[PDB]
Order: C-alpha cells, then sequence, then structure tokens
C-alpha cells in the first residue's frame, strides 16, 4: 500500500 | 484505572481519502477507513496476528493450492442483507474487471488464483475467476501455484467483500455515506471533506459484542508538526505515522511513554518514470542512484531510527535475507559521485545545460525536507549537472498524477500488505497495477515467475535476490531507507502496540480506560 506520511 | 464510560477516540489519518471503495484506492488512508467499515476472511488483532473474520474457520489442501472458507451462517450486513459466499466471488470478480480499472486488480494474480491474470489483460471474462461458492456460506478459493502464506494475503484491503446487492442497484454510487453497506465494526456517521470522517458502531457487525470503542474521528491533518500541537492540546488521541525531525528527542523525553516507534515494513523511494525522457536512459538513473547520499537523510534530516537502503524490499521481511545492497552503496561518496558527473556528461548534461526535473510529493513537511535535502545533494554532489523543483500536490492529487506518469521523478513510500517478500518484489512486474514507475524488464518476470513454482523457502529467497539484482541493474528506481514508524499515543489509550507487521489498525481492538 501507499504510505503517506514519513 | 477502569474503563471509561465514553468510548471515543480521535485519530490522525492524515489526507482526505481518494476514495471508501476499496477496488478503486491504494493508500493508507483509504485501507484506514475500508478497515472499520468492511471485513475480509480473516483480520487481526493489535500486533497482526490472524483470527477469524467473516470466516470462522478455514482450511487448504496439502499442495497449498485449494484454500476452503466457512462462512458465518447467521452474519449480516450493516443493512440486514445476509453476507455469503456469493458476496466475495462478487467482489474478488469486480477487482480483476478491467471496467473497475483496480489500482489493485493485481492483487489476485499475486494469490496466484486461476485465470486472474487472464482476466486483468481482457483474455477471459470475470466470470472465469478461480474462485466460488460452493454453497451459501463455503468460499473456496483455485491457486495455480501453492502459496503457503495465502491466508495472510486474505487480510488485504483489496480482498474486503461487498455487498453484492447494494452495489449492483447503485454502482460506484454506492460508496455515498447514505447508500454504504458494509460488514466491518463501524459505519459511517459522518464525512466533511478534508476536515473528517465520524464512525458509530455497526451494531450488526457479528464481533459487536467485543467491540468497545462507540464512536471515533479520523481527522485529516498533513503536517506533522499540526499533529503534534493537536495532540498536544488534547484535541486529538493518536497522531498519524510521522513526527517532526527536530522535535523527536524532546518529545520522547517530555512525552515519555506516549510515543511509539519500530522498524517497519516499509521503504521509501524516488521513483522515476521509467518511460518519460530522460529517465528512460539507464545512465541517468544510475547516476541519480550514485549521487544521493542516503546517510544525510537517515542521519542528518531525520534521525528517528530510519535506516539507509539501496533496494526495494526490506531485506528483513520474511524471504527476504538473500537479498544483497549493490556494490556502489559501499564506495566513497566521492567516487560515486565522480561516476555520477561522467554519465551526466555523457548524457549531455552541463552546468549551463543541467539535468532539470521536478520532485512531485504530497503535501507534508517530512517529504519537503527530504525533497529539499535530494535537491540540494544531487545539484552540489554533480557540481550543478542537476538542477532540481519542487512540486507539492494534495495526496489525491498526486495519487493520480504517478498512476496517470504525469511526473519525472516522486516521493514514493510502499508498506508490506503482507509479511512475504513477494509483497515488494510483485511490485515491479511489468504487467503489476501497482508498478507507476512504468518499469519492465522480462528478466525481472521471470525471476519471479520462478519463484511462484518453488516448494520451498530458500528457493524462492533466492529468486527474490535475484528479481532484487536486476532492478538494482536497472537502477528502476532510486530507493533511499527502510522505515519506522514513530506516533504519539494518549497514556488512557490501549489495545494499540504498533507491533503489527502490515501496520493496521482497527477501531474495534482499542479501548478508553479513566483516571
Amino acid at each position: 500500500g501507499i504510505i503517506n506520511t514519513l | 484505572t477502569q474503563l471509561d464510560e465514553k468510548q471515543h477516540i480521535v485519530i490522525n489519518n492524515g489526507a482526505e481519502p481518494q476514495s471508501f471503495d476499496p477496488h478503486k484506492t491504494e493508500g493508507v488512508p483509504e485501507s484506514n477507513v475500508a478497515y472499520q467499515l468492511l471485513e475480509g476472511l480473516v483480520t487481526s488483532d493489535s500486533e497482526g496476528k490472524l483470527q477469524p473474520g467473516a470466516a470462522e474457520s478455514w482450511e487448504n489442501t496439502p499442495d497449498f493450492k485449494t484454500w476452503t472458507f466457512h462462512l458465518r451462517k447467521d452474519a449480516k450486513w450493516s443493512n440486514g442483507d445476509p453476507v455469503t459466499a456469493h458476496d466475495f466471488v462478487f467482489a474478488w470478480r469486480r477487482l480483476v474487471d478491467p471496467a473497475t480499472a483496480a489500482p489493485y486488480a493485481s492483487y489476485l494474480s499475486y494469490l496466484q488464483v486461476e485465470n486472474a491474470q487472464d482476466i486483468i489483460d481482457g483474455k477471459k471474462k470475470p466470470a472465469e475467476l478461480g474462485v466460488e461458492a460452493k454453497d451459501d456460506y463455503t468460499f473456496v478459493v483455485h491457486a495455480t501455484n501453492p502459496v503457503p502464506y495465502a491466508v495472510s494475503l486474505t487480510t488485504h484491503q483489496s480482498l474486503l467483500p461487498l455487498p453484492q446487492k447494494v452495489v449492483e442497484k447503485l454502482g460506484d454510487a454506492w460508496v455515498k455515506k447514505e447508500n454504504y453497506v458494509g460488514n466491518g465494526a463501524y459505519k459511517l456517521a459522518n464525512h466533511i471533506i478534508n476536515e473528517k470522517i465520524e464512525f458509530e458502531r455497526n451494531p450488526l457487525y457479528w464481533n459487536d459484542k467485543e467491540t468497545v470503542i462507540n464512536s471515533a474521528t479520523f481527522l485529516a491533518i498533513e503536517n506533522p508538526s499540526t499533529d503534534v500541537a493537536r495532540y498536544r492540546a488534547g484535541d486529538l488521541d493518536m497522531t498519524s505515522y510521522g513526527l517532526p525531525p527536530e522535535q523527536f528527542a524532546k518529545l520522547k523525553k517530555e512525552l515519555l511513554g506516549e510515543v511509539y516507534v519500530t522498524r517497519t515494513l516499509g521503504t521509501y523511494s524516488y521513483e522515476l518514470n521509467n518511460k518519460k525522457a530522460p529517465f528512460d536512459n539507464v545512465n541517468i538513473r544510475k547516476a541519480l542512484n550514485l549521487s544521493l547520499d542516503r546517510n544525510v537523510i537517515t542521519d542528518k534530516v531525520l534521525g528517528q531510527g530510519q535506516t539507509p537502503t539501496y533496494v526495494f524490499t526490506p531485506t528483513y521481511i520474511e524471504e527476504g535475507h538473500l537479498i544483497q545492497q549493490p556494490a556502489y552503496s559501499k564506495e566513497p561518496m566521492a567516487q560515486r559521485n565522480e561516476e555520477a558527473i561522467k554519465l551526466l556528461e555523457e548524457a549531455g548534461y552541463s552546468k549551463a545545460n543541467p539535468l532539470k526535473f521536478s520532485i512531485l510529493y504530497n503535501t507534508n513537511e517530512n517529504h519537503k525536507k527530504v525533497a529539499i535535502a535530494a535537491a540540494s545533494m544531487w545539484k552540489a554532489n554533480t557540481k550543478g549537472l542537476i538542477d532540481v523543483k519542487l512540486e507539492n500536490q494534495e495526496w489525491k492529487t498526486y495519487i493520480d498524477s504517478r498512476r496517470a506518469g504525469r511526473y519525472d521523478v516522486a516521493r514514493a513510500g510502499w508498506h508490506a500488505d503482507y509479511n512475504q517478500a513477494t509483497t515488494f518484489g510483485n511490485y515491479f512486474l511489468s504487467n503489476s497495477s501497482n508498478n507507476t514507475a512504468k518499469y519492465a524488464n522480462p528478466e525481472y518476470d521471470k525471476a519471479m515467475a520462478e519463484s511462484y513454482a518453488a516448494t520451498d523457502a530458500e528457493g524462492r529467497a533466492k529468486a527474490y535476490a535475484k528479481a532484487e539484482e536486476i532492478l538494482g541493474k536497472d537502477y528502476g528506481i532510486v530507493p533511499i531507507f527502510n522505515y519506522v514508524n514513530p506516533r504519539l499515543v494518549k497514556p488512557y489509550v490501549k489495545g494499540y502496540s504498533g507491533k503489527d507487521p502490515q501496520d493496521h489498525i482497527y477501531l474495534r481492538n482499542l479501548y478508553i480506560i479513566k483516571h
């Protein structure tokens, strides 16, 4: 899944 | 202590979700919503261990190719309709149907379900998919190769059931708040775009008797410093993942017991558009990889325990242990940088005529910091031969730009969907629906293809090491680091460990204590 955060 | 009489929680979800239809999305903000509204065959606890979901029991043939799921005979959707094996057939067929244009269409191909790839290619009709309702409460999955990790794959958002009768009647509009029907622990109470999603208990959920939280709010706060300030003011109970690097050491000491963090099955990269000039040139992709100093980003920009990496798969994932970091990563920077400069001059770049591109990223101050640092290193390290701009887009827009190929270089971050190396390896298949880099090498496809027939873990692990070697020699992307998942969590929130390898968060696993 694509992670929005860091 | 004891349980609070009020069981309400506020969580930052970080972005406005693209959609609440799991066949339309590929991101964490989206999955975090879906997992509250819908439940697949199997689900998990706070540490990511498997437990019964829609299926109360299941079994596999000894060859790991046939998987049988026994659904709950009395289970209902939130509108009272029965949950049946036909809902799973319907949903899984809709996921691979090209007409759905699902970002995770390929997930059923990863599961090796019979005919999934042909259906995604339009060669067979979605009704040819190798899944069946043997009766109303018996769902059977037929795989063409051994998939001993199948049950874990079934926990992913893309394999959630949909309410067939509702979706067939309303089409894509089934997702509107007035129409949404699900079989998870919650239902949608309110949705204000860019502001909040409100959840309320789904009393028809088969395990409602064990759900504690009565209501919850997801916020859409994009910047970590804003998240942390809201938390400090008492207006949210759990941040999203990610904390301001400048505040991290202090937060840990001041809010001792509230900062959760561990290493994560995630990889942060700049994805290069392999079909857009000039990133279709391996020489240039190589120069960018050589001249980016990962340690600057992990030690000076971030410093939160992110570890540098030069490959896509985290090597500590299950069956990832044979994957090697590439030899250039062991060269001094001065050597790497001279090499990069030669490559760029060979490609016609100079100080007067630099390589110019933008880094596309989703609005988030931490992504900005990393992009500023990367732009700065690429320029300096190549003595002026690269000149980089930043392009920040809102999440939804960023996602669409990546999928459309409207980018040169894009900030990327892939989280494992299940704890086995192929959740990464499968991403770069030439025909993967997840592959927005447009990377394609038949040798890569073959190394992964040969892994799916392997009978044992070592043979799979060798094949993954080879795939990574090919992707690395192609410089298909720019891997930067492996993630950690720092979050602030109030002391009165229990049931969160952060130790779930998939980093799922289920409201039905949380509870609020008092004193």
